[PDB]
DNA sequence: AGCCCCCTCACAGACGAGTGCCCCGCACTTGGA
DNA sequence: TCCAAGTGCGGGGCACTCGTCTGTGAGGGGGCT
């Protein structure tokens, strides 16, 4: 949710704390150690003996940070191949809003 | 050092040069390293994935402990040390603690060998021009990370910027700096035609079709394509993913007259410049209440016109600043419908702040009190729209 | 001592012979080093200057806002002339400073 | 085959002692004198001293602390009556982390293998302590603080009270020798440790300034030294080894050359070196930098070029690592942009021209685009969104930079010299003949 | 192990060791003189009488004799520039009251002693306290109730305890309850306390505290003027004693240099170690005039013209031209671009060519971090601002001569 | 005969040091087990 | 012999605060067609 993302540092724990609390609600951590190195960490002893995806929902695109969302994209972007990520958008306006709030070195890694 | 370079230089055609100077600097494990190497280009040139293969390649073949970072993860020093010391120290579980740079120099003192087995370290941080807007003290700690931790490792350095935005008012130590020069458009068409093969297996695992689809999908006439796709696309960009991703749908359009059986340059050169207004778009009518319509509109005039210039036309240098009073009374001016002063009204002017149709240019906290502004950020041909959908010619009050 | 005696010297002169209140640090010393070469006076540098004017600032004749680089502190004065004039006893040469104003 | 192997040992012996060796010095026959002798006297009487090492950055300042504890440590006298704590300014970038170092290193009652107990007062007060309950009987602390500027710019400088309050009193006999780059730190401090400090202070700037000591230099740095010579590195170093830089040092009792190999390596440098070519490319690295470090990094990127296929050091592989330093990276930045981008500059470098550097737009800059576009016949029907995408590609490699709104109507700066566009429009690769006239003009 | 360790080391049970030589220390005999007038001319060594300070001395000595004969309690505020004799002033007037109170010629009393420039906060201040009243170490919350429990209640017989404050400046914060307190609990009947505050600035009273504060910290202030060019060879010849190490014109023009720049005694007498280890080393016994005059250009050094000199060649046309840019526009914060411009203008004149600004933000870098120029971070190439940190004749004597 | 165009001055914003406050980890620890 | 959870306390993140600094919107002042 967009109130819950006003830094970089508030979603990364929020999507992490996400995902963590949603494995532990389908079969608690501080929100100090919510970050990407225990995500991979957890995921490699859970998952990979099993591909889960992980899909992370923007429900409202519009109202996001842009500098949050562009370093939330890059984040996510950079971390492919190791940790399957699915990303699905809530855009309200049109196609045009995602293509003037995405910069070029951001849509360069975008498959949409 | 050579067997690096030769499991390389498969993977990555016309990249020559730089994996030969890769590999003379921190090639062999026994030598040793440069402080630091900072190789940096423009986007689409391969630094990412030639460093990945690179590091991948040295952890395989020798005795080197590699790392890769990405400074957009790193907020703060804590997580970018907890993330080398992983790296580089592995296996160590969750009882792993870095509290700052100086117990991370210390962690990596512990880790000095004998002499015999030629052991090495490769650190590669991506998006290495945000690693100067952070604590300061990171950058030239990891330039002189060498003769610190007294051990034999490399800090390799990822950007799209030149050096010279790099320099604080502290100076930095010595570096090696390497360019990776952007493809010209030959080296550009033997990239684009090194994966003949793969399109020829995708063409033959989806009939006379396939059987006439085995005889001409070869190497020159797929030349010829990539040379009349590249004389259209090369004045736009350069960069080789979206020429690759883009070249492949073109493809898929420009073989189906010689599998239903010059003489193909009009029938792409048609889709061709229909595809080349759709050049960085990577996708694979807005309906808005009624007053919400005339709001939008009475932004627009709000913003499009002077403050002087509204005294004449309703009493019957981008977008000016406006506040809210001043939208109601030309919403009210240009209604000509005269209903009253509602909750929804007011709930449509913020959910049309919230939908990033309008904006808060300033003020933005006393917002009831009256003294903060706005500005509409919608273009003419949109505006028309909602006009014609409605009846309204803004044409007039412009 | 006599290098504060110098120095008050100047920073009256500057005070005197120029309008506008805001005296920094390199240019009060760029004055003083020149009075000092017309005197034949072995001048300071800049790290013993800051140190020489901090020591006047104790006695409280001077206030010191700070900024980010030693060049740029501001010097404020904060008594009056005639009181500099009383407390210095120096009548000789301070009337010799103030009347040598080609160093401004 | 043999005659590779030993190009492998000459170039991983030349790296080797290019990057690594940092306990030898060159040159500082006075300054090196006064930190030895200061030493000396305080660990022998048991006085109190301070000094600051001042220079430029790229001198040899940690060289000289090396070599001078290097030399002095294997007395067995200065060994076991002295205890060495060093300090960084970069690692140490607070009061209470130094504190804790300081109270690991020197080995006090509290350290527990290297976890400290107690508070920040409580570690103050038992360092303190622990200072004043010693005397002449007690073993000299040696205080290394690297980076002084930084430790200047503390919370009341108030370690740097304590470490200046023990010099200036009769307790244990500790030393503080501060090494810093910057040659007006002493402005930084205030009264009181502008007093407590000892005003003698060290310079170190280099003595290569006169172009034929360059030389010697680059002569020096590149030759292979003798057997004799290299027995006796190697026995110096396993001394200061058998008592921190020494598990990774240079140690060249690994590497032992035939006499003939050396006569011809040293009489291709000197032949080399007596060239034209060769002085001028170090002549031009000279009149940008007399520093030390640049020219070991222009010779460790010259060494690495030795491959069994050209096995010898020539004038035109130094022509070659010269002309890969003087040139501009910028320029090769531009060569670099498509011809949308490069219209766009086009379009920025007129607007600045005519305006005198003006801060413009992508609206101004996009109608003095399309007022081109339309005439061009070679650009004819580009968008908005291509523009505006190679706009932000400008904005995102720094040749554009904001004046520091919506994306459209922020105004910029051209970051850029006309020299360095003019210089891109005569390197740019398949460049149409309408933008080279437009460029022009 | 951890626990009883510090069981042990907060409740002040065990010794606070330091480790010892294995050498045993030198012999006075194998000294030199000149090494003896070395080891005397330390700063650490304080004299048991001190020269030049007796009427301050007879001042301290007259108000603490007054207040520890009264049992009554007060306070007092000394000032003066460093190196002027306070501390060491004050502390001899307590050993002698200390020497007095031994041989029962005066009421006995205890001695406690803070420092304001070692305590992490203010606060701290009644940790210390405490700690030189019982020996344990507390936290600062209990250790005032203790103290407020200790002082206010009238418990005799009490005896009275002296209380030295160094660097008062230092336990001024916003608040200012630490001074409060502590020149507030003299003002009871029951606590016969003797605070004396010593500081540098002499109106510390008026700049920083409090109106109750400068009220309670009274009126009996006293000043220490700095040493003249008469006293400060004094001191010195003093120090050496009867050696005939130094000459005379030597103590005195190392006393004439020091005390016209700021007065102090520690430059002197560190001026004459430096003076004695530069005789050391020519193999002389006795101290001219000419290592005195070389320990004065090696101490009070200026290095901002030898630094010019040793620059390399681009470096100075670049000094050159931000003087001309500052000379030509007349404000003194420039830009990069008019520094590049009149680059560009000297090296077309010299002949030789300039590098790109790529290696021209180096050069701007290089003279920023050895503090000849200040710049900003080179993050906003072309646009970044310039101030000339050495003087603009300093280029001219450094480039010409 | 109300209107057209500069002046300017205390809010708006920034910003920057800087300093105190409150949450949070964390050993103590202790009366109990 | 140990121990579960209160708890006492230090430390870092954060939020206010004082001073500086600069745009600036509209009230105010001087001319107008
Ligand atoms: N010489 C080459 N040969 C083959 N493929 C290449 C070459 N250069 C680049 N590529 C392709 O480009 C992609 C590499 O993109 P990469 O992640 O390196 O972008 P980048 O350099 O990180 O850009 P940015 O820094 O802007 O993110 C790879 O998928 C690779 O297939
Ligand atoms: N006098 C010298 N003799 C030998 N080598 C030198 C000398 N001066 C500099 N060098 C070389 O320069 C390099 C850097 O030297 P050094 O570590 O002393 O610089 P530094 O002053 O410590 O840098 P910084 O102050 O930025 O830490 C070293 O590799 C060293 O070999
Ligand atoms: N009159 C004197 N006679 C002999 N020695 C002196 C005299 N004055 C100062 N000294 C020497 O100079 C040193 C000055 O120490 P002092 O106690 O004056 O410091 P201080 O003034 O308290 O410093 P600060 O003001 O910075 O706290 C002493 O160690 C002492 O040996
Ligand atoms: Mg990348
Ligand atoms: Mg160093
Ligand atoms: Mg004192």
């Amino acid at each position: 949710q967009s109130r819950d993302c006003a830094t970089l540092k508030a979603a990364v724990e929020t999507l992490v704390f996400g995902l963590v609390e949603d494995n532990a609600e389908v079969e608690r951590l501080r929100r100090s150690q919510c970050t990407m190195k225990q995500l991979k960490s957890w995921y490699t002893n859970n998952f990979d003996s099993e591909r889960r995806q992980l899909v992370v929902i923007l429900p409202d695109f519009e109202c996001f940070n842009a500098s949050v969302l562009q370093d939330l994209i890059l984040i996510l972007s950079a971390h492919c191949g190791s940790l399957p990520f699915v990303l699905v958008l809530g855009v309200a306006t049109a196609m045009t809003a995602v293509h003037g709030t995405l910069p070029y070195h951001v849509s360069s890694k975008i498959r949409l | 050092m050579e067997a690096i370079c030769s499991s390389l230089e498969p993977l990555f055609p016309c990249r020559e040069a730089a994996i030969e100077t890769l590999g003379e600097l921190i090639g062999d494990s026994s030598e040793t390293y440069p402080s630091a190497i900072y190789l940096f280009g423009h986007s689409g040139t391969g630094k990412t994935a030639l460093t990945r293969a690179f590091l991948k390649e040295c952890g395989k073949r020798q005795n080197v402990r590699t790392a890769h970072l990405n400074a957009i993860e790193c907020y703060t020093t804590k997580i970018m040390l907890e993330i080398l010391l992983d790296s580089l120290a592995p296996d160590q579980g969750d009882a792993l603690k870095v509290d700052n740079m100086l117990d991370f120099v210390e962690q990596l003192r512990r880790q000095a060998a004998t002499r015999v087995e030629d052991q090495g370290f490769l650190i590669a941080v991506d998006n290495a021009e945000r690693l100067r807007d952070m604590d300061a003290n990171v950058l030239p700690v990891l330039l002189r990370l060498q003769e610190l931790t007294n051990l034999n490792l490399c800090v390799i350095l990822l950007s799209q910027l030149p050096f010279e935005k790099f320099y604080n008012k502290t100076g930095l130590s010595e570096i090696v700096c390497l360019h990776l020069a952007q493809y010209n458009k030959a080296e550009t068409q033997r990239i684009l035609g090194s994966d003949f093969q793969q399109v020829r297996n995708q063409l033959l695992e989806q009939k006379k079709r396939l059987e006439i689809c085995q005889e001409a999908v070869t190497e020159d006439f797929y030349n010829n394509y990539l040379n009349l796709f590249l004389s259209v696309f090369y004045k736009a960009c350069r960069d080789v993913p979206e020429l690759q991703l883009t070249a492949r749908k073109c493809l898929s359009t420009y073989l189906e007259p010689v599998l239903d059986g010059s003489r193909l340059w009009r029938h792409i050169a048609g889709p061709l410049r229909s595809a080349l207004t759709q050049i960085y778009m990577r996708i694979e009518s807005l309906e808005l209440p009624y007053y919400a319509k005339f709001l939008l509109i009475a932004a627009f005039l709000a913003s499009h016109n002077a403050a002087k210039q509204d005294k004449r036309l309703f009493v019957k240098l981008g977008p000016k600043s406006f506040s809210i009073d001043r939208l109601l009374a030309i919403f009210y001016a240009i209604l000509e419908e005269k209903v009253g002063l509602t909750c929804n009204l007011l709930s449509q002017i913020s959910t049309l702040v919230h939908l990033n149709l309008l904006s808060f240019v300033s003020g933005e906290q006393n917002i009831m009190e009256g003294s903060a502004r706005l500005q509409c950020t919608i273009g003419l041909e949109f505006v028309l729209q909602i006009g014609k959908v409605v009846g309204f010619n803004v044409r007039q009050y412009l | 001592p006599l290098q504060q005696k110098l120095m008050l010297c100047t920073l009256v002169l500057m005070l005197r012979n120029e309008r506008n209140k805001d005296i920094s640090m390199g240019r009060l010393h760029e004055v003083y080093r020149r009075v000092c070469a017309k005197r034949n006076i072995l001048a300071l540098d800049q790290a013993e200057f800051t140190g020489t004017v901090d020591l006047v600032e104790t006695r409280g004749i001077l206030r010191i806002m700070r900024k980010k680089e030693p060049r740029l502190h501001k010097v404020l004065l904060q008594w009056d002339e005639e009181e500099v004039h009383a407390a210095l006893s120096d009548k000789q040469l301070i009337a010799s400073i103030l009347s040598d104003t080609a160093c401004l | 085959p043999e005659a590779d192997r030993e190009l492998v040992s000459i170039r991983r012996f030349l790296k080797e002692r290019l990057q690594r060796d940092y306990t030898t010095l060159r040159g500082y026959a006075k300054e090196r004198s006064n930190v030895r002798l200061l030493l000396q006297r305080t660990a022998e009487m048991g006085e109190s001293n301070s000094l600051l090492l001042l220079g430029p950055r790229g001198s040899g300042k940690t060289t000289l602390i090396n070599s001078v504890l290097a030399d002095l440590l294997p007395n067995k006298s200065f060994g076991e009556n002295t205890l060495i704590v060093h300090l960084d300014g970069n690692l140490h970038t607070d009061d209470r982390v130094a504190l804790k170092s300081i109270t690991v290193q020197m080995q006090l009652e509290n350290a527990a293998d290297g976890k400290v107990f107690g508070s920040f007062a409580e570690n103050l007060a038992f360092l303190l302590q622990c200072l004043k309950a010693g005397g002449k009987h007690s073993k000299s602390v040696i205080f290394i603080l690297e980076e002084f500027d930084l430790f200047c710019a503390h919370h009341n400088q108030t370690l740097l009270y304590n470490l200046f309050d023990v010099s200036q009193s009769a307790q244990a006999p500790i030393c503080v020798l501060g090494v810093t780059c910057r040659l007006d730190v002493i402005e930084l401090l205030e009264k009181r440790v502008k007093s407590r400090f000892s005003h003698r202070q060290v310079f170190l700037f280099p003595s290569l300034r006169r172009f034929e000591d360059y030389v010697d230099l680059c002569r020096d740095l590149l030759s292979l030294p003798t057997g004799n010579s290299l027995l006796l590195a190697a026995e110096k170093i396993y001394n200061l080894q058998n008592i921190y830089f020494s598990r990774n040092h240079f140690d060249p009792g690994e590497y032992g050359f035939s006499p003939r190999l050396r006569d011809a390596w040293n009489k291709q440098i000197c032949k080399v070196l007596a060239t034209q070519q060769a002085r001028s490319t170090l002549q031009a690295l000279h009149d940008f930098d007399i520093s030390e470090a640049y020219l070991k990094n222009f010779l460790f990127r010259l060494v690495a070029h030795l491959r069994p296929q050209s096995p010898h050091i020539t004038a035109e592989k130094m022509a070659a690592v010269g002309s890969q330093f003087e040139g501009d990276d910028k320029i090769e930045l531009l060569c670099g942009l498509s011809v949308l981008e490069l219209c766009l500059i086009i379009a920025i470098k007129h607007h600045s021209q005519i305006y005198d550097r003006d801060s413009f737009n992508f609206e101004i800059i996009y109608a003095r685009f399309s007022k081109f576009a339309k005439v061009s016949t070679t650009m004819q029907a580009v968008e908005r969104s291509i523009v505006l995408k190679a706009f932000e590609h400008l904005r995102i490699a720094e040749l554009i930079m904001p004046l520091t709104v919506q994306k459209e109507f922020e105004m910029h700066k051209l970051a850029l010299t006309y020299s360095q566009i003019h210089h891109c429009m005569q390197r740019y690769q398949a460049l149409p003949t309408e933008v080279a006239q437009w460029a022009q003009s | 192990t951890p626990s009883q360790k510090m069981k042990k080391i907060r409740a002040g049970e065990l010794s606070p060791s330091m480790q010892q030589r294995t050498d045993l220390p030198a012999k006075d005999s194998s000294k030199s003189e000149l090494q003896l007038a070395r080891e005397q001319l330390h700063v650490s060594v304080v004299p048991k009488s001190l020269p030049c300070r007796e009427r301050e001395f007879e001042n301290i000595y007259a108000f603490l004799e007054g207040k520890i004969q009264d049992q009554c309690g007060g306070c007092m505020y000394v000032s003066g520039v460093p190196g002027t004799g306070k501390t060491a002033t004050v502390t001899g007037v307590i050993r002698t009251l200390q020497r007095m109170a031994k041989q029962n010629e005066l009421p006995a009393f205890e001695y406690l002693e803070i420092n304001g420039m070692r305590l992490t906060e203010p606060r701290q201040a009644y940790v210390q306290i405490y700690k030189q009243l019982t020996g344990k170490t507390v936290s600062w919350e209990q250790a005032h109730a203790l103290l407020e429990k200790r002082f206010t209640t009238p418990a005799p017989r009490r005896v009275t305890t002296v209380l030295l404050v160094d660097e008062l400046d230092i336990l001024c914060n916003r608040r200012q309850d630490v001074v409060y307190n502590l020149l507030d609990w003299p003002t009871k009947s029951a606590a016969k306390l003797v605070v004396v505050t010593i500081a540098n600035t002499m109106d510390l009273p008026e700049r920083l505290l409090m109106g109750k504060v400068t009220s309670r910290l009274g009126l009996t202030r006293l000043t220490f003027q700095p040493y003249s060019h008469k006293q400060l060879q004094e001191i010195v010849t003093a120090r050496l004693g009867g050696s005939e190490t130094f000459k005379g014109e030597a103590v005195q023009l190392v006393a004439r240099k020091v005390a016209a720049v700021s007065g102090d005694a520690r430059r002197a007498l560190d001026i004459c170690r430096r003076a004695t280890e530069i005789a050391d080393t020519a193999a002389v016994k006795c101290v001219t005039m000419l290592h005195v005059q070389q320990a004065l250009a090696e101490m009070i050094a200026s290095a901002k013209v030898q630094a010019i000199r040793n620059c390399s060649r681009m470096e100075q046309i670049f000094l050159q031209a931000i003087a001309a840019e500052v000379t030509r526009t007349g404000v003194e914060e420039t830009t990069f671009m008019g520094v590049y411009q009149q680059v560009e203008t000297i090296a077309a004149f010299m002949g030789v060519t300039f590098p790109p600004p790529g290696r021209a933000l180096r050069l701007c870098s290089k003279l920023g971090a050895e503090r000849l120029i200040i710049s900003e971070h080179s993050r906003n190439d072309l646009f970044q601002k310039i101030l000339l940190n050495v003087s603009a004749d300093d280029i001219h004597y450094a480039l010409r001569v």
